[PDB]
């Protein structure tokens, strides 16, 4: 809910317009922006090419990594800088087995072959790792290492403005919506925003576009409805922007179905991997029982994702999806158990592992040691809750939803290739336009590191791009002139209509940012296998929640706004109610339940590897307002066995 | 959700901008030009990532938990420096813990982007290599990966 | 949430205290409420005795009945004025039946035989009920009468006026809490309340007091959770009073675990009553299978009660729940097919069951019409959906849950009278103070009828009890002056604590009202059996919902308040909680599975009629701060066999 | 919820009391004393019952359905009168339904609570019978119920 202290009003007309030409646009300077901003300044030099990144916040604590984060998730390590060596191979089996059998091993090998050396420069630039005392970086789990970063954020900001020059980075500008070229329908031109700091409208003209904007969250109710409805697990700052106005310009999507469903310290959200990995805590259900064990059979029937190491997290959401049901909550994670058996009697050493404890939540989610503190929790003492948080729309993580996005020329296999009007690594299937981190689907695990390495790499493809195809797009002035009267539209009919009520927000011509938005969680929720339903659907509910989302689509050409933030709070909605659609047909079109623990499709319970082991890929045409799937089946690029 | 203490905030003194306003993820620190004095204008939307408590100067930002599943009485309050952060976590019952963490081993707008890296040239941009690779990842040789047969 | 337009703060020193002496003080202006009033007015001439009526709204349209009903869902029929003549005998046998064998039937058969008179009297006052060609009350199913009920609530209205008078009315008055005999712990003497329009604290002496303020809503978290978390299937406007006042004062609960859970149109919960028994209409699942048959066998296993006719609605609700466990959702009633059926072909027939259909939302639920219009939503065209809403307590509909009331003198068994210190009809365990409505427990399905019924009836038992017993309390001024100090104490506190924050509703030292909602909401949601887990819970998620309670009720202390509309709305919410506790301790205690439907108890989920076969009573001792329980066994009371 | 139209409520400055601040079952209804003109004070605890809408006397009251689950468009209009209540369903799509029933079969004010009722006594007052009773039941005699055995 917003009530605005008072009106910040204007008509399109009397918004001055801004034009910015560039030649590499970067929308969103979160971590993958962030990487890209960084390496496309060192290929630029070659063309004198000019490097632009727009965040609608400020770099410097913007997107996921605001808080920090404990630990870089995705560090091979394949010279012994760790606790444990790794292999690219090992790694490349271990996503596509979390997938479920499904990752574009092409895309997912080529981030991974040049993550370490991001995290290499991470640690030059000053993020403090954690060392043993013979100096090798203490390792989580097998790809995480901990570091103290809360300002992780704060020092990629740096190397990102140091690279592309802060005369090159515009904060505070809200892109909505993309521009295609007027000589070309499929491909790229530049894309449109407003700031939300004063009135002024931004027109980027750009030979490439790289979507960098985070994923999506907010389109499911949460577990908490009021307040605590800011208590997201994944960033509440990424509102599905890229996804819209990526699919608005028919770049096709992928895996749009594989939502993640976070199993966190409950309502905080504290995070669990170092407790499960590091601390080896154990989670057990009200009954004392470690379900892992318990159900483990259950997992029998899905040869071999089930016998995989460590287990697939769907599989393992599973787990405590049946104990839910059963009703053997409350879950808790034994805290107390663990730090004891960890200090093994010595004083000291609990005392150190305790900071640790607390450090891994006050570098990131400081909300759970909040939470411990109003509630009197001693994680030495007693357990904590933990429940699994609605669902998330990422590619970054341990979801792989994101655009169709090509890969390296030495990796990707033919069958890969077929979509791709020109082949650059991680180029959408619009010309000219990328797609990174949250936003390229079809390889996930990336995390922080991995996001700014794929950021690095779509960078270095749009450099050779632009010196090899020499584009040279033009935008299409009527359009623009027509997204801008879209841009401030909210306002004119917040001016328009205010006066049918003697309430702001109890209009019969006009909904608000917020009012749309509770209707889209009560739709995703109640339809979708939001948390309402233990996250089961059919084709039925799916269905209905098409024919809901057309309501509320047709409802957001009545969104009203009252100032500059509610606009930019009404476009976010907008974004995230065609993310939602996106998200609704694909898991319709997928007739089968392959991540169970995520999603069940009631309809259709079991895993099929002989009619869907595949991809599920998506366009939507604007101009004929239709959406029109491919499967394109999975192949195995990496050599590796299970 | 963070909220602002009136009597430590003075709405940025002379500073060339409002710190809380500037750093929020989610655009909700504000100031009110009638009080001179910022606030959350949309607490359901914050996500209590701490940004505004630790870059405001006055140490004038607390946060104090959602009220959906926190009882009153809980605080965490971080003291940001160069190198470290300390915090202090006060319990509903009273309970004190402090800690410190260290957030950066070199000087802050120390980072020289590409130190060491050769310039870039027009051969280069056709490889698979990022700027400076294969260096940068500590391995004899680019990484090699095997194709499946 | 709520957003006050400007301050109305009172500090309680400057509140000026108007005191009003009255021999029979009836708290709630609703059904029951009015009817005690009515029937008191008649025989408190005997003794020349005052009867005041007070009420936080208004009267006129105040309570469950302000949209007015569309059906008398309690009339007998002794002499044939109906459709359907029925039997006292078969009535009570219904009920009991219904409540899964555990029901007063004392005071069942008790309301029961006097009902119709007071139904005779409401259509002499100008009710229209539906009438066949013959001139015969218009049956929906077999206990309930088809009305034009739009103004049911102003005609009682003007009953309980005529008959008390407009200067025994007190309107605008919110009671927050009884006062008791400062010379005998268990006997009241009147109750402290203070007017939502303007400073005033009000103290009202007297021998008998009546609980008549509506059962409770508002606990749980509904499906709607933004606006529509204003659209409680259930009244809104009843908070629990009568059940804080109460069981502080030492009052005994009774089968306060028994929740209902309505089955209703969803998000708009329209009724479906006539549907089902007038219409005919089938409810199936997704799949167009009709569930009450295809989980008929389910039923079986409960003896005798799955074999009932009709079915219990905890078992109907049960049938729903596997379909919607099943994830057969979504549900339908399918109207449609029950109006083409019913229509027969017969156009002008067809036009005139459709108006009825109509006039059943227009009479009672005005939004499930309005839900219909915005959703394009034609019943003679498509089937609509529907769900069970979040749980709600009361005791006069098909729930029983209330305090534990004496019964007449020719029913009621020894079994059943050792409890009360005082043998008069509908008095609770505290000497002087009745209970009627959804206030008065064990005693379910009186609907609007009955509970004008039970007030009637407790209103002559309240008089016979000042003219034998002559009472005479005395109240404690020393307790009256700390309970005006606690009355206006959330507006003191918002003035004490304010000035710590910038924002009003972001305090470190205090929660508003609806804060304190959300949090109640949510802890009562996740374990106390709310919609979250399906209606499911155990102990360990019980004792957890106490420590959360805990933990609100501490935080109760610390309630602000910025004007009277607050105020109320502050001390609702203390209601709530208590009512709340009261309800998880009930549910605590019964270590059974009787009403799956309404909620199941996962570690004890089987009905129990070996050692649970009893009313589950409990007395909270303020003074103490320690609740009590105790099982009283049911016996059958009336002759009736399955 | 209810909302209020500005061009149509008057503050039910000519009348002795205002209607819809009288009328409302949850107190949501009340004045701007600004613009003395009406308004929901709190929207999320209307059940929108309708009382205030049937009660305006100059018809500015209407209701715009939950945001959570109403696509903007539909309205339930009522015209109530002394003997029946007029009413216009209006659909999204257009569609409009008009019915009207009945509400009242008796004048307003002319109930006579205990018309034809004999007086109380003091020995009726140690029966079961309620005022009118038995004879409004129906029936010459109390009814009867058997107890068990
Ligand atoms: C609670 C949590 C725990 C995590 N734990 C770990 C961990 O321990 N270790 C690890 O390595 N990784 C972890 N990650 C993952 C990691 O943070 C991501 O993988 C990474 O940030 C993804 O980068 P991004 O660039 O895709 O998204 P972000 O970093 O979120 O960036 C997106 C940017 O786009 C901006 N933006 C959005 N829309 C628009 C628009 N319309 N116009 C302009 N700008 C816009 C945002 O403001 C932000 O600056 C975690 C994330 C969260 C939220
Ligand atoms: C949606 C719905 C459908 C129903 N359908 C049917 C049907 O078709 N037919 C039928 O016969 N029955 C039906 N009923 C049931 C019927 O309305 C009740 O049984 C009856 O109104 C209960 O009467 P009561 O006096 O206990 O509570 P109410 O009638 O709700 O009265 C309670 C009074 O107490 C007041 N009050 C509360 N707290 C306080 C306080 N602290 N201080 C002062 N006053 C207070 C309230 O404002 C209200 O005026 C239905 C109810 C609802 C809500
Ligand atoms: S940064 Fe601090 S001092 Fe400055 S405006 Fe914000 S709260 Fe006030
Ligand atoms: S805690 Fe973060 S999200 Fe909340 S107001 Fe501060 S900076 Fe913004
Ligand atoms: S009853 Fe109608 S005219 Fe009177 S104040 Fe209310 S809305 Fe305005
Ligand atoms: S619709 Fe009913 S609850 Fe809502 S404001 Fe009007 S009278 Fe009050």
């Amino acid at each position: 809910v917003y009530y605005p202290k008072k009106y910040e009003l204007y008509k399109a007309d009397e918004v001055p317009t801004e034009v910015v030409e560039t030649d590499i646009l970067i929308i969103g300077g979160g971590f993958s922006g962030c990487g890209a901003a960084y390496e496309a300044a060192y290929w630029a030099k070659l063309g004198g090419l000019k490097v632009t990144l727009v965040e609608k916040a400020a770099v410097e604590r913007s997107g996921a990594v605001a808080q920090g984060l404990s630990a870089i998730n995705t560090y091979i390590d394949l010279t012994g800088r760790s606790e444990r060596q790794n292999t690219l191979e090992d790694y490349v089996r271990y996503v596509t087995l979390d997938m479920m059998g499904l990752a574009r091993e092409d895309l997912v090998a080529d981030y991974a072959r040049h993550v370490d050396g991001t995290v290499h420069l991470f640690e030059k630039w000053g993020l403090p790792i954690w060392k043993t005392p013979d100096g090798k970086y203490v390792r989580e789990g097998q790809w995480q290492i901990m570091i103290h970063g809360e300002s992780y954020k704060p020092i990629i900001a740096e190397a990102a403005k140091m690279a592309v020059g802060e005369e090159n980075i515009y904060e505070r500008v809200f892109i909505f919506e993309l521009l295609k070229d007027n000589n070309d329908p499929n491909a790229v031109a530049g894309a449109v925003g407003f700031s939300v700091r004063e009135p002024k409208f931004y027109v980027f003209k750009a030979k490439a576009v790289i979507l960098a904007t985070g994923g999506a969250t907010l389109l499911f109710r949460p577990r908490s409805t009021g307040e605590a409805a800011g208590r997201t697990w994944y960033a509440i700052f990424d509102t599905g922007s890229g996804y819209y106005m990526g699919l608005k310009a028919g770049a096709m999507l992928t895996q749009f179905e594989h939502r993640f469903i976070p199993f966190r310290f409950k309502d905080g959200y504290g995070p669990v991997g170092a407790w499960f990995l590091f601390f080896k805590c154990k989670a057990k259900n009200a009954y004392g029982e470690e379900y892992i064990k318990t159900r483990a059979a259950e997992l029998e029937k899905y040869k071999p994702y089930g016998a995989a190491q460590p287990i697939p997290t769907p599989l393992r959401n599973h787990q405590v999806m049946l104990e839910i049901m059963d009703g053997n909550q409350p879950i808790y994670m034994h805290t107390e158990e663990a730090l004891a058996e960890l200090a093994g009697g010595d004083k000291k050493k609990l005392k150190h592992i305790y900071e640790e404890a607390f450090e891994d939540f006050l570098d990131m989610t400081v909300s759970q040691a909040l939470l411990w503190a109003c509630q009197n929790i001693d994680p030495q003492e007693q357990p904590s809750e933990a429940a699994p948080a609605e669902p998330y729309i990422m590619g970054s993580h341990s979801g792989e939803a994101g655009f169709w996005v090509c890969g390296p020329e030495d990796l990707m296999p033919e069958e890969y290739a077929k979509l791709f009007p020109l082949k650059y690594n991680r180029m959408t299937t619009v010309k000219g336009l990328f797609a990174i981190g949250d936003c390229a689907g079809a390889n996930p695990h990336k995390f922080s590191s991995g996001s700014f390495t794929e950021g690095r790499i779509a960078a270095k493809a749009a450099v050779r791009f632009i010196l090899e195809q020499k584009p040279n797009p033009e935008i299409d002035d009527a359009v623009v002139e027509e997204l801008k009267k879209k841009a401030y539209a909210p306002m004119e009919r917040f001016m328009q209509y205010k006066d049918l009520s003697t309430a702001d927000d109890v209009n019969p011509e006009y909904i608000l940012p917020w009012q749309g938005l509770v209707r889209l969680q009560k739709i995703m929720d109640e339809y979708a296998a939001g948390i309402a339903t233990i996250y089961k659907t059919n084709e039925k509910m799916l269905q209905r929640a098409l024919e809901l989302l057309a309501f509320l689509k047709e409802d957001l050409e009545k969104l009203a706004a009252r100032d500059l933030h509610e606009l930019m709070r009404a476009w976010e909605l907008v974004h995230r109610v065609w993310t939602a659609e996106a998200h609704v047909r694909h898991m319709l079109f997928r007739k089968e339940t392959r991540w169970p623990g995520y999603y069940y499709r009631t309809d259709y319970p079991e895993l099929n590897d002989e009619e869907w082991k595949c991809f599920v890929c998506s366009k939507y045409d604007a101009e004929k307002d239709e959406w029109t799937f491919e499967k394109v089946p999975y192949v195995q690029v990496i050599e590796w066995s299970f | 959700p963070s909220f602002v203490n009136p009597e430590k905030c003075d709405g940025c003194k002379a500073l060339e901008r409002t710190a809380c306003e500037y750093i929020c993820p989610n655009d909700l620190m504000t100031l009110d030009k009638e009080k001179m004095k910022a606030y959350n204008r949309e607490p359901d939307m914050c996500w209590e990532c701490y940004s505004c408590v630790k870059m405001c100067p006055q140490g004038a930002i607390d946060v104090r938990g959602y009220v959906d599943y926190s009882p009153l009485g809980g605080a965490c309050v971080p003291m940001r420096g160069t190198s470290d952060i300390m915090w202090t976590v006060k319990y509903r019952n009273g309970k004190v813990l402090r800690f410190k963490f260290a957030i950066r081993t070199t000087p802050w707008g120390s980072i020289q982007p590409f130190e060491g890296f050769p310039e870039p040239t027009e051969e280069a941009l056709k490889s698979e290599l990022l700027a400076g690779e294969p260096e940068i990842i500590g391995t004899s040789e680019f990484p090699q990966v095997k194709k499946k047969a």
